């Protein structure tokens, strides 16, 4: 089975800047294919037999390359050009895939706007309390949130989520969810989320006092 | 038109086995060969099935649990896989066979393998407050929690609102139940006016559901 080892894993480029991308086969092949996952969705053919391109596929996109070693790229990047890039080989059997190189948009730092979300009247019926905090609309994607409970740092009770970068602004968000029983949560009053990012110069804290509407 | 339509999520205990659809319409379905892909959560070709003659190839390592049929007259071609471990727990595609390239794909299928019973989700509110506005634009969204497996789907108005909506990927949690969140900004002066719904489907626990968010002072 013939291997694509891709490069980059992952790579950033904003609008008008050329892009090249790698796919090396360990084994010579006659043409190596090229398919376009964006998040949420299915591959779809983008380039073939090496070079011609799909339908509906714009002409910033070509490929090159022979034996082992073939390259993709974009003359200028566009905003819809952000996606995961596989590389295929369909000229030794079994048919394989490289292992994709990630393609999103760079821009500038944006900071997020932090909100808190307190339990709802429903959820603490059950027994449960969930607090969402979340981070909307930030640049880059690398963010810390740390929750404190009447200032106690937590560990181990919360989870995060991260969206793909948005197609209108290229910005990413954030929810995290602490969760805590309700007899828990009924022992303690300021419920804050800490936030860490590029565009803040020093940390944003968001709270609720337990009870305030 | 043309379209490949696969099965809803399956969810199947370890060692039996399970079969997925993958029904060309709008289309000729002999005229084209069909194959199948394993997304692991990165593709990975299974094989292949003509349409046509019902032949088959396979990727070695899928020769035991891999297995292909076609239906000629409901347009359906179907893949069994077999003796179900944690390994087969990955998004199925299918994708036509074009004359240069795979050219259609179906939505993909989600196989998570697992013994435990489906559960359907509860929806909170995440309603929207002073806590959650900037700029005369208030969030807002639904908690869709303690779900099995994936995956939900949400929408907010059926349909009609869709600027400004973020729906996180699922967490796992500690209990082993997925959790997910689904938020919109809108602006400060509709809430009272316009109301908003969350639409929640979760096919393999049948569970629908409708989720009003109103505000608090």
């Amino acid at each position: 089975q013939i291997v694509l080892t891709q490069s980059p894993a992952i790579m950033s480029a904003s609008p008008g800047e050329k892009v090249t991308m790698t796919c090396s086969a360990s084994s010579t092949i006659i043409y190596i294919h090229w398919y376009q996952q964006k998040p949420g969705t299915s591959p779809k053919g983008w380039i073939y037999d090496t070079s011609k391109l799909a339908s509906g596929v714009p002409a910033r996109f070509s490929g090159s390359g022979s034996g082992t070693s073939y390259s993709l790229t974009i003359s200028s990047m566009e905003a819809e050009d952000a996606a995961t890039y596989y590389c295929h080989q369909r000229t030794s059997y079994p048919w394989t895939f490289g292992g994709g190189t990630k393609l999103e948009i760079k821009r500038t730092v944006a900071a997020p706007s932090v909100f808190i979300f307190p339990p709802s009247d429903e959820q603490l019926k059950s027994g449960t309390a969930s607090v969402v905090c979340l981070l909307n609309n930030f640049y880059p994607r690398e963010a810390k949130v740390q929750w404190k409970v009447d200032n106690a740092l937590q560990s181990g009770n919360s989870q995060e989520s991260v969206t793909e970068q948005d197609s209108k602004d290229s910005t990413y968000s954030l929810s995290s969810t602490l969760t805590l029983s309700k007899a828990d949560y009924e022992k303690h009053k300021v419920y804050a989320c800490e936030v860490t990012h590029q565009g803040l110069s020093s940390p944003v804290t968001k709270s609720f006092n337990r009870g305030e509407c | 038109q043309v379209q490949l339509q696969q099965s809803g999520p399956e969810l199947v205990r370890p060692g039996v086995s399970v079969k997925i659809s993958c029904k060309g319409s709008g289309y000729t379905f002999t005229d084209y060969a069909m194959h199948w892909v394993k997304q692991s959560h990165g593709l990975e070709w299974i094989g292949i099935i003509s349409t046509y003659s019902g032949n088959t190839k396979f990727h070695q390592k899928f020769k035991g649990k891999a297995t292909m049929t076609v239906d000629k007259s409901s347009s359906t071609a179907y893949m069994e896989l077999a003796r179900l471990t944690s390994e087969d727990s990955a998004i199925y595609y299918c994708a036509r066979q074009g004359t240069w390239y795979f050219d259609v794909w179906g939505a993909g299928t989600t196989v998570t393998v697992s013994s435990a019973s489906t559960k359907g989700p509860s929806v909170f509110p995440l309603a929207p407050s002073s806590k959650s506005t900037s700029g005369g634009t208030a969030a807002l969204g639904c908690l869709v929690k303690d779900y099995f497996p994936e995956p939900v789907t949400v929408s907010w108005n059926s349909g009609a609102l869709t600027s400004g909506v973020h729906t996180f990927p699922a967490v796992l949690q500690s209990s082993g139940l997925y959790s997910l969140s689904s938020v919109v900004t809108v602006p400060s002066s509709s809430l009272g006016t316009q109301t908003y719904i969350c639409n929640v489907n979760h096919k393999p626990s049948n569970t629908k559901v409708d989720k009003r968010v109103e505000p608090k002072a």
